[PDB]
RNA sequence: AGAACCUUACCUGGUCUUGACAUCCACGGAAGUUUUCAGAGAUGAGAAUGUGCCUUCGGGAACCGUGAGACAGGUGCUGCAUGGCUGUCGUCAGCUCGUGUUGUGAAAUGUUGGGUUAAGUCCCGCAACGAGCGCAACCCUUAUCCUUUGUUGCCAGCGGUCCGGCCGGGAACUCAAAGGAGACUGCCAGUGAUAAACUGGAGGAAGGUGGGGAUGACGUCAAGUCAUCAUGGCCCUUACGACCAGGGCUACACACGUGCUACAAUGGCGCAUACAAAGAGAAGCGACCUCGCGAGAGCAAGCGGACCUCAUAAAGUGCGUCGUAGUCCGGAUUGGAGUCUGCAACUCGACUCCAUGAAGUCGGAAUCGCUAGUAAUCGUGGAUCAGAAUGCCACGGUGAAUACGUUCCCGGGCCUUGUACA
């Protein structure tokens, strides 16, 4: 898993919200085709380590980033462990 | 090698869910989170009090978690011991306001992970499989269990390239679906090698 | 307006506000070039090195990093 | 206008919400339009099982949850106020419309 | 099941060393909140700012902060150490045991004959009786009914109709989900030992396991993942580390493993009828609108989802164009307008107005692939998703060519021959 990366997990995503939850409200007209200035490009990289765009959706209970899953925030084995286990509600093996 | 897991193909089949809460979109991921930080923290106490199953279900914002056990007498502690100390847990780091109920199904050598538990709580006490095997299969040939299939994974012995145990029984029908396994793995930590086990035991057709 | 960044605005506003002199090794290369950066010398970081161009004024529709690439072929 | 909506990944389940509410909720004060589960939102997850190449997985999940559009009409003082303290019983969350 | 960063496991510019983070205690600061400053951002000059809560005011919850340490950390090595998971032989029909006796035994008989089946499927003869694993059926599905009961969806019938189920009404046509039938070679005739099996008949939507899914026995394969966790054993620990800016994994100068577009008895064109399922949605789908030359800007109801949005479309037709010509087939190559996205794309984002008009006239040796809504040939969404579908994963329409056979080859196996080869 890169086990250093569940150190650099919650750093790329924490901040991401605690960031930019608010302050893309706070620029949300001008760059925007609504009139352009450079102080609000001063106000958008005056730092850098702040990215809504960084978040790679790692895995949930052992944080694989590969075959991750939009419904069940689980990857690839572990939606099937979870499955074997009876872990996630309502979830047979697919047939028709 | 080439099997399904004999839970998995029969959730959908007569065999229930062992667990089965209901949520919608962007809580579905978050409920079952919940779930699982329950599941790995009731298996550190509970471990030589007998476990068996955790059922959890979402009724309104809470959990009714039902713990299945075999042993109860030690589960409860000093009268008070465990009832409120484990919804301590699900408050917040399950986030969920709930209650507990604790309940016993009888035999207790005849559960899946029961059987499974307890080699290895003879194989960390280390005797001899040739002797454990073949008395702790006919525990459930004693009282019942129509049918049993343990494997004991290899390692065994004095070896580094070993083989792998049956010893089949019974009747183990698998293959067919409406056969409702109490099957599940575990694993014991003896010092060289990891000495698994598999067990199937089949209750009965329905 | 055109494609700066203050990571390279607080370049070459140390650059150009100042006439010209020694460079500044620019890590962000991806920026449009002003007209008043004709002469100038802004560096382009290739992974290594911050390997600089010579400022052209035909680059308009051309930019920067073009002259001070990464990789090389022959 | 009491509309009820319930989602339920089973049939087995969904099933026993309406037998609540036939008898005990509905004598004549409660205009049934109909226990209807209607539509189904099925979701299917081709998702693959070896930690490597498999190149044909052959592991497929769903779900079939069903989703009863149960509008009544009667907001009576008899039958429709031994139904707010409802919500049997596995997995049962509310979407009441009015 | 996805590369500007992250991922990154790769390289450095910058660097952070009790750290990123945790066990563990010390000692202060409540945490935290605004802002200058300087940087490429970390880091850092920091000031401000507050001092809430438990508080029986000693202490603290809990982090902010270092000092100090056991030592946090390593997508780091052999699946040839093993756990779990997994490719393949293989939907092949195979694989062994308890009793029984032949034999001094190793071992056979059970498993071998008659045939018959998709089949150790089944019957007659069985030197056997017996069972368990496996093929089967249990199951999801659709090919056709009744009952269920009318929303957000339908109008047979009856009508108000401002033809729109629009509005009564009717649960009806039909669509939409719960839950029953029926199919068993059943029936007869014939085959065959009179055996099962099967050849025809009848019936129906359905007949010779209705059909597809789903489901992979003992196992041989030092094969897959020690980089997912796990992991016997080895290891770099001011570091197969950590911590930030940033670059590349997209150079081709091309061999080839697999695909889509072509090379045209219809393509650049413009035109008008026709109608699908499958489904997608509040860090939303995004209409009515207005608008963009297209790309796209503003207006954005409604639906929170058979309401609303997404999005009703294709070969099919009514019409000519145009003559199998490298163009009027084809589509390249080189350059730049107008916005979209994302701080972030020039190197390494696509869609798009206009001119640009290559290679290619079906591709040698040959190879791979497929038995009915079938090879194909055109429509339609989903995910990986800030923005990257030719594909991937699923649904709609049109509708083929046919099957003598085991000669050879592949892939086998079983029943019976000979070797000084473990």
């Amino acid at each position: 898993a890169k086990q250093s990366m569940k150190a650099r997990e919650v750093k790329r995503v924490a901040l991401a919200d605690k960031y930019f939850a608010k302050r893309a409200e706070l620029k949300a007209i001008i760059s925007d085709v609504n009139a352009r200035w450079n102080a609000v490009l001063k106000l958008q990289t005056l730092p850098r380590d702040s990215s809504p765009s960084r978040q790679r959706n790692r895995c949930r209970q052992t944080g694989r980033p590969h075959g991750f899953l939009r419904k069940f925030g689980l990857s690839r084995i572990k939606v099937r462990e979870a499955a074997m286990r009876g872990e996630i509600p309502g979830l047979k093996k697919a047939s028709w | 090698g080439q099997k399904v897991h004999p839970n998995g193909i029969r959730l959908g089949i007569v065999k229930p869910w062992n667990s089965t809460w209901f949520a919608n979109t962007k809580e579905f991921a978050d409920n079952l989170d919940s779930d699982f930080k329950v599941r790995q923290y009731l298996t550190k106490e509970l471990a030589k009090a007998s476990v068996s199953r955790i059922v959890i279900e979402r009724p309104a914002k809470s959990i009714r978690v039902t713990i299945h056990t075999a042993r109860p007498g030690i589960v409860i502690g000093k009268k008070g011991e465990d009832v409120e100390k484990l919804r301590k847990v699900v408050a917040d780091i399950a986030g969920v306001p709930a209650q507990i109920n604790i309940a016993e199904v009888r035999k207790p050598e005849l559960d899946a992970k029961l059987v499974a538990d307890s080699i290895t709580s003879q194989l960390e006490r280390r005797v001899m499989f040739r002797r454990a095997m073949k008395r702790a299969v006919q525990n459930a040939m004693r009282l019942g269990a129509k049918g049993i299939k343990v494997e004991v994974s290899g390692r065994l012995g004095g070896a580094e390239i070993a083989r792998t145990e049956w010893y089949r029984e019974g009747r183990v029908p698998l293959h067919t679906l409406r056969a409702d396994i109490d099957y599940n793995t575990s694993e014991a930590h003896t010092t060289y090698g990891v000495i698994g086990v598999k067990v199937w035991i089949f209750k009965g057709e329905i | 307006g055109p494609f700066i960044d203050l990571h390279l605005l607080k370049k070459v506003e140390k650059a150009v506000e100042s006439g010209d002199k020694k460079p500044l090794r620019t890590w962000s290369r991806r920026s449009t070039i002003f007209p008043n950066m004709i002469g100038l010398t802004i560096a382009v970081h290739n992974g290594r090195q911050h390997v600089p161009v010579f400022v052209t004024d035909e680059m308009v529709g051309h930019k920067l990093g073009e002259f001070a690439p990464t990789r090389t072929y022959r | 206008r009491i509309r009820i909506r319930l989602k339920a990944f089973d049939h087995r389940l969904i099933d026993q919400a309406t037998a609540e509410i036939v008898e005990t909720a509905k004598r004549t004060g409660a205009q049934v339009r109909g226990p209807i589960p209607l539509p189904t939102r099925k979701e299917r997850f081709t998702v693959l099982i070896s930690p490597h190449v498999n190149k044909d997985a052959r592991d497929q999940y769903e779900i079939r949850t069903h989703l009863r559009l149960v509008d009544i009409v009667e907001p009576t003082e008899k039958t429709v106020d031994a139904l707010m303290r409802l919500d049997l019983a596995a997995g049962v969350d509310v979407q009441i419309s009015l």
